[PDB]
């Protein structure tokens, strides 16, 4: 008859205290396999999976986005632009196989959830309730943005996400976790020093650091400065941009601005493309390990 | 915490995989996203010479020593609450004297 809708359905008798306890399977995983990509931890990596498994969306005809889970089919699994994402992937596996119940949409975006909070940055309202879907549902490649581009294209590609100009610089400000990965990318090297802590380091850096554009061992170009640190072509033209680059210095000289806009932006995120009935729960905001005394 | 000798070797390794990102400890050596660390055991937190400290650290204004290092190593940000340093700590004891086995030799 007309169009796709995709109604949020949390398992019968599965609540708070439930999602709790998946937070926590993640976040001691977090803890207890820290060795990942020299120590980084899994941190960065899981947010970039929460990240791509929700920016496939288009509000056009509201295909892709986190509710179905459609990650775990083959097509997307091996999408290029998700290289490197297997290693989430593999991190969540036994937590899932430990907690069946939850749906594999809940899982990936929970998992950008707690790896953001215990990374010490802002609260994420977090709400259950994504239904796995048929893989005839799994979008095609090419849904998830170029990082060889510009500012006008990143304003053109985040209003597919229904994403202002706030919101693109806030979500933005993740690239303060982890590093580009020349085998996956065609990228090198971190956008700071503190890899795994949610910080607005992103908006100091790209504000005082020297930029120098240059070419990579992967032919490709990228800013990079003295202190051994790197901005995208994407990245940096948020300082190229008039709009953006106020956007940018106003995080730079205000952290917990950045942390509220960004907590708002990243469940929406996270959110897109999801009805949730009017009876449905408020969000959950979980508690970090570091708040119940572990 | 209270120190207790260790491994210099171990202390090496978990050095180079944990501290080296961001900490040179060479005589003289340069500062980085971190300070120089060399003589810092006898000096107060805050003082080396030429680096830009948060505020918190500075005023926590602790003469370093092998078991309040222990102590911060465990949690950083719990000892110096609002430092910059990004690092969750170590938290097993065998670990924190390896390490501090060998950061007393290497900076001595
Ligand atoms: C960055 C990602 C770092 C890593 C990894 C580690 N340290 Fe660090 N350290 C770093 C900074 C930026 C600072 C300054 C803190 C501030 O708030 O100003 C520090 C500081 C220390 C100190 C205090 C030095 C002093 O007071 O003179 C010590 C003793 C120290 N760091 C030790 C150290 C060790 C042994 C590390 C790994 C186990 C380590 N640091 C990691 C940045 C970073
Ligand atoms: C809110 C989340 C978020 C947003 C939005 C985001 N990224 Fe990132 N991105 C990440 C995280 C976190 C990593 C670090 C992953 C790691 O260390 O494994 C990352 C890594 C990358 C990498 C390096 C991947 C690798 O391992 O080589 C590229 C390239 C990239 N992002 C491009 C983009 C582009 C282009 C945009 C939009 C213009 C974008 N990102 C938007 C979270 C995000």
């Amino acid at each position: 008859t007309t169009p796709l809708v995709h109604v949020a359905s949390v398992e019968k008798g599965r609540s708070y205290e439930d999602f709790q306890k998946v937070y926590n399977a993640i976040a001691l995983k977090l803890r207890e396999d820290d060795e990942y990509d020299n120590y980084i931890g899994y941190g960065p990596v899981l947010v970039r999976l929460a990240w791509h498994t929700s920016g496939t969306w288009d509000k056009h005809d509201n295909t892709g986005g986190s509710y179905g889970g459609t990650y775990r089919f083959k097509k997307e699994f091996n999408d290029p632009s998700n290289a490197g994402l297997q290693n989430g992937f593999k991190f969540l596996e036994p937590i899932h196989k430990e907690f069946p119940w939850i749906s594999s949409g809940d899982l990936f975006s929970l998992g950008g959830v707690t790896a953001v909070q215990e990374m010490q940055g802002p609260k994420i309202p977090w709400r259950a309730g994504r239904v796995d879907t048929p893989e005839d549902t799994t979008p095609d490649n090419g849904r998830l943005p170029d990082a060889d581009k510009d500012a006008d294209y990143v304003r053109t590609f985040f209003q597919r996400l229904n994403m202002n100009d706030r919101e693109v610089v806030a979500l933005m400000g993740a690239h303060a976790l982890g590093k580009t990965h020349l085998k996956n990318s065609g990228y090198e090297g971190p956008w700071g020093a503190a890899n795994n802590c949610f910080t607005n380091e992103f908006y100091l850096n790209l504000l005082n650091e020297d930029w120098k554009l240059e070419k990579n061992d992967a032919n490709n170009e990228q800013w990079d400065s003295k202190s051994g640190y790197m901005m995208l072509p994407t990245d940096y033209s948020l300082i190229q941009d008039p709009k953006y680059l106020s956007i940018v210095k106003e995080y730079a000289n205000d952290q917990d601005k950045f942390f509220k806009d960004f907590s708002k932006a990243f469940e929406k995120l996270l959110e897109n493309g999801i009805t949730f009935p009017k009876d449905a729960p408020s969000p959950f905001i979980f508690k970090t390990l570091e708040e119940q005394g572990l | 915490a209270e120190f207790k000798a260790g491994s210099a070797k171990k202390g090496a390794t978990l050095f180079k995989t944990r501290c080296l990102q961001c900490h040179t400890v060479e005589k003289g050596g340069p500062h980085k996203v971190g300070p120089n660390l060399h003589g810092i055991f006898g000096r107060h937190s805050g003082q080396a010479e030429g680096y830009s400290y948060t505020d918190a650290n500075i005023k926590k204004n602790v003469l370093w020593d092998e078991n309040n290092m222990s102590e911060y190593l465990t949690n950083p940000k719990k000892y110096i609450p609002g430092t910059k340093m990004c690092f969750g700590g170590l938290k097993k004891e065998k670990d924190r004297n390896d390490l501090i086995t060998y950061l007393k030799k290497a900076t001595e």
